[PDB]
RNA sequence: GAAACUGCGAAUGGCUCAUUAAAUCAGUUAUCGUUUAUUUGAUAGUUCCCUACAUGGUAUAACUGUGGUAAUUCUAGAGCUAAUACAUGCUUAAAAUCUCAGAUGUAUUUAUUAGAUUGAUGAUUCAUAAUAACUUUUCGAAUCGCAUGGCCUUGUGCUGGCGAUGGUUCAUUCAAAUUUCUGCCCUAUCAACUUUCGAUGGUAGGAUAGUGGCCUACCAUGGUUUCAACGGGUAACGGGGAAUAAGGGUUCGAUUCCGGAGAGGGAGCCUGAGAAACGGCUACCA
RNA sequence: UCUAAGGGUCGACGAUCAACUU
């Protein structure tokens, strides 16, 4: 349609942002940036409505242009840079960084983690090509290409950047028995172990997981992410730690507070 | 194909060179590639003289869509048949189907034999045609 | 019809209004550029070689430099032409603009001194202008004031006295291409940047062939 | 302009469709180049994405590979003797794609003198290391005394403004010589 | 800090439903069939056949003064003036092999070679590298801000920050364009339709960003159809949905979201990454 | 000024010969 748009109504926003369905017409449109647009949370959404921080999005912006907020490493003055998935939010004002994690309801859970775990990130390997000159390289979930990888580091795998050199540190390779993330699909926002992975040459990869209560989900390959071994997650697990709890025992655990 | 080099055009296929200078065996060196998807190279294929650009296995084209199987209704074309693709369509209101049908055309290569009947098995290539974009990979002479 | 006569040397112009047509036939069918003299326009002027170059009809069309022809005719007008200003980029309009060459239709002609013959003109010598502005660039102001590249040109750049509130603070104009220690640690930067950055590669690289002469040692 | 576009030529079943959407400019097409022999002249056409083309109106010299020898010389391109697509391309000499044209071999002869020095077509010892195993052909080499090689086009002049080519040898020339010793 | 040049935007939005019945659209596919401003990440020691301690006006605006027209967001004539506008143009050894001292970055075009069993894919003539050449030259900052620091032949020294803007290529993102499969209401008082004038396919070419009868040349005689083609009607934009509803259904959906199309009717095109744009232009009709 | 197609005789082609119609 003559463009690419600009605009982005609200209730056709990306439903996990939790946005207010009559506070306006239009909701933040996520910038080109490093993970996509339904994926993606803007920080102005997290500014003003995952930490109550700024009431406004002019008070989003107040809070950016003065240098405050930063996004794995630099400062993201952008009023609607789409932060995503292993994404560190530090703020040096009221410090404290967070890991952009989706909890066991598919949204992105606010999770503070401390500065000695905040340097680096994790990013899963979207390709290994040849550059030129010959030179590998990787490319990894959040849109990052990383010059001479190990050359055991293939597609899916998991790499520990950095995020101060940009660097691969570790490797976990994708395999059965692997702690792994759900980040999108039905069960977005689950943890557990690779069990078995159907080929399907052609067609799409599958990947059954079994969280820690041995529940057994199958699901696509595109939006499994590695992210350690059993009960060593390279990164820090959110509050649930992807366990999916069914509306009966979560409406239990909500009455035993009484 | 009955005197294959029978267009106006050099038929070859590209980039493959057949060096004068040195004395190789065959002298008529010939590419292909395995199709995937386990599609098995026809030995026609593999050592047949034919060009057929659009060649599934010799070609340029690659199979990377979907994978359909047909009833071969015409092979009137030159290395273009249609298929036809039988399917019943579920009517809801009287909890019934109802038998339709699609023909497709799809291009196959001199590597196969084709007859009216012979249900095949065709994979989805780049649009080769105004209408064809599908190659037949398995010819299964039912 | 009118002659707005203009003495690019040192600066003026002026307007005339010529009533007569037996006096200005010396125009008529003339296009650009020709030796139209005073003495054959009219007894005022006297040895003036007029370049007579544009001019606007009745109803206010402009000339067109090139069109050669005596009415006046729709063109469609880009960027780099008379007569148009594109209010966009890339905007084209179709305008009709007048013929080249001169006739009874020109409610003004334009004329350019290009020779003095006789006794000067009262708007054509004695008042003049200066030059609105001296030269900006570093360079410029050597090719004006003559000092060759070793001269030190920052001292007597053309400066101007403001007579507004007694205190006259002169606003002399800022100079570009400057050689300046600014700009030589700027391409210093760029310059070592580009080193480092090799440098960097190559030792990358290094290691990495390292680490595949390394890891090809398993057999 | 011209439109590449597939709404209208009719479907297959043979109907008539009706129209929608006034012709888009990402489906236009342009004028042929109808590339010329002589006193080269390219003109640059600004392509999708703010990319480049070039229209090559009458070109002269071309890029040609031997591809036996790998030499890939720049010579002159004399005419076009065949074309399979367009009698009407010979007649009017247009260079395109695939075309059989003549080319000077000149620079071709001179190469095989200074490399094999073996007397083609009328630092000691490197014509003795390229040995006795220098015989090209029995229709490669009858050209060259009348100085004019077959050669097929493998660019395209009016994309890339260039006029490259390959030399015609063996069976692809035989079939070309087939066609040319018929059709003149 | 007006004005102006330059840059970016004005292709989003908003409106409407006229067209449109395998068309749009819906769900589902593909690009190993392409373009992609911007964002994000990575990436460029190789440039020369008497400036680099910085090249030109061949350049001009705003501005100054002279005007025409009744009138326009009309402009002529004359005098300056800059750039991240325009056009040119060097500094980086060392390392480095082939050719008979020179060439060896990248970009374009062609041909050949490897790409195994020395990376990837289900699969490639893939990524990538090499060779030989080729280019109406592409790029390889002649740009800007705030701080000024360290060493020192104490000078116009040598160095060195944090940035901004720009720039080749790749990847990414926002996109775009084509695209697989299946699914549209009434009508036979529409049963044959398409095919010279492209209809279906083949070869070759041209054109396109790219596939493709998209167009052309030559050739073949095909392609759709009672499982409803083709034609006609729609007071038909499609869908998400709405009304009513035991169950099944019937009817509706111009309209808050998604997709499409249009800006009086057509057509053509400039700019630009992106428009066949209409609060852009050009022409015809009313 | 060309292009294409449409033949005879003789031994998938070669040699030779010939007239117009499109
Ligand atoms: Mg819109
Ligand atoms: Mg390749
Ligand atoms: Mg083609
Ligand atoms: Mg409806
Ligand atoms: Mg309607
Ligand atoms: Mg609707
Ligand atoms: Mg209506
Ligand atoms: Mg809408
Ligand atoms: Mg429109
Ligand atoms: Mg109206
Ligand atoms: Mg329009
Ligand atoms: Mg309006
Ligand atoms: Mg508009």
């Amino acid at each position: 349609a003559r463009g690419p748009k600009k605009h982005l109504k609200r209730l056709a926003a990306p439903h996990h942002w939790l946005l207010d369905k009559l506070s306006g017409c239009y909701a933040p449109r996520p910038s080109a940036g490093p993970h996509k647009l339904r994926e993606s949370l803007p920080l102005i959404v997290f500014l003003r409505n995952r930490l109550k921080y700024a009431l406004n999005g002019r008070e989003v912006k107040a809070i950016l242009m003065q240098r405050h907020v930063k996004v794995d490493g630099k400062v993201r003055t952008d009023t609607t840079y789409p932060a995503g998935f292993m994404d560190v939010i530090t703020l040096d004002a009221t410090n404290e960084n967070f890991r952009l994690v989706y909890d066991v309801k598919g949204r992105f859970a606010v999770h503070r983690i401390t500065d000695e775990e905040a340097s680096y990130k994790l990013g899963k390997v979207k390709k290994v090509q040849l550059g030129k000159k010959g030179v590998p390289y990787v490319v990894t979930h959040d849109g990052r290409t990383i010059r001479y990888p190990d050359p055991n580091i293939k597609v899916n795998d998991t790499v520990k950047i950095d995020l101060a050199s940009g660097k691969i540190t570790d490797f976990i390779k994708f395999d059965a028995g692997k702690l792994v993330y759900v980040t999108g699909g039905r069960n977005l926002g689950r943890i557990g172990t690779i069990v078995h992975k159907e080929r399907h040459d052609g067609g799409f990869d599958l990947v059954h997981i079994k969280d820690s209560l041995d529940n057994t989900f199958v699901t696509r390959l595109n939006n499994v992410f590695v992210i350690g071994e059993q009960g060593k997650p390279y990164i820090s697990l959110p509050k649930g730690k992807g366990i999916k709890l069914s509306i009966a025992e979560e409406r239990d655990r909500r009455r035993a507070q009484q | 194909e009955l005197t294959v080099q029978s267009e106006r055009a050099f038929q070859k296929q590209p980039h493959i060179f057949n060096n004068p200078k040195v004395k190789t065996s065959k002298r008529t060196k010939r590419w292909y590639k395995n199709a995937g998807l386990g599609f098995k190279t026809p030995k026609t294929a593999i050592e047949g003289s034919y060009i057929d650009k659009k060649c599934p296995f010799t070609g340029l084209v690659s199979i990377r869509g979907k994978i359909l199987t047909g009833t071969v209704v015409s092979t009137k074309m030159h290395r273009t048949i249609v298929i036809r693709r039988a399917y019943l369509h579920y009517i809801p209101k009287y909890n019934r189907y109802e038998k339709r049908h699609k023909n497709v055309p799809v291009h196959v290569s001199p590597a196969f034999r084709v007859q009216v009947g012979d249900i095949v098995t065709v994979g989805q290539c780049r649009p080769i045609s105004k209408t064809v974009r599908f190659n037949v990979v398995k010819v299964s002479a039912a | 019809m009118k002659l707005n006569i203009s003495y690019p040397v040192n600066g003026s112009q002026k307007t005339f209004e010529i009533d007569d047509e037996h006096r200005i036939r010396v125009f008529f069918d003339k296009r650009i550029g020709q030796e139209v003299d005073g003495e054959a326009v009219g007894d005022e002027f006297k040895g003036y070689v007029f370049k007579i170059s544009g001019g606007n009809d009745k109803q206010g069309f402009p000339m067109k430099q090139g069109v050669l022809l005596p009415t006046r005719i729709k063109l469609l007008l880009t960027k780099n032409v008379s007569c148009y200003r594109p209010r966009r980029d890339g905007e084209r309009k179709r305008k009709s603009v007048r013929g080249a060459i001169v006739g009874p239709d020109l409610a003004v002609l334009a004329l350019v001194i290009v020779k003095k013959g006789e006794q000067e003109l009262e708007g054509l010598t004695d008042t003049t202008v200066p030059k609105r502005l001296g030269p900006k660039r570093a360079n410029n102001i050597r090719k004006f004031f003559g000092l060759s590249k070793e001269d030190d040109v920052r001292d007597f750049v053309i400066r101007r006295e403001v007579t507004k509130g007694e205190k006259t603070y002169t606003k002399a104009p800022k100079i570009q291409r400057l050689v300046t220690p600014q700009r030589l640690q700027r391409k210093r930067h760029q310059r070592a940047l580009k080193v480092r950055n090799a440098q960097a590669q190559r030792e990358a690289a290094a290691e990495y062939a390292q680490l595949l002469a390394k890891r090809l040692s398993e057999r | 302009g011209i439109s590449r576009d597939s709404r209208h030529k009719r479907s297959a079943t043979g109907a008539k469709r009706a129209q929608f959407r006034k012709k888009r400019k990402f489906e236009l097409g342009r004028q042929p180049a109808n590339t010329k022999i002589g006193a080269k002249r390219i003109h640059s056409v600004r392509t999708r994405g703010g990319n480049k083309k070039y229209r090559a109106l009458r070109i002269e010299t071309g890029n040609f590979s031997w591809a036996s020898e790998g030499i890939s010389k720049k010579t002159r391109i004399a005419g076009v003797v065949y074309h399979p697509s367009n009698n009407e391309l010979v007649r009017t000499n247009t260079l395109t794609k695939a075309a059989i044209v003549q080319i000077d071999a000149t620079p071709f002869r001179q190469w095989f003198e200074a490399h094999y020095g073996q007397t083609l077509g009328k630092a000691e010892r490197k014509w003795a290391a390229r040995a006795a195993s220098a015989k090209i052909e029995s229709s490669v080499e009858s050209q060259f005394s009348a100085g004019r090689l077959y050669a097929c086009i493998s660019s395209r002049p009016g994309q890339s403004g260039r006029c490259d080519g390959y030399i015609l040898e063996g069976e692809e020339l035989a079939f070309y010589l087939r066609r040319l010793t018929a059709k003149k």
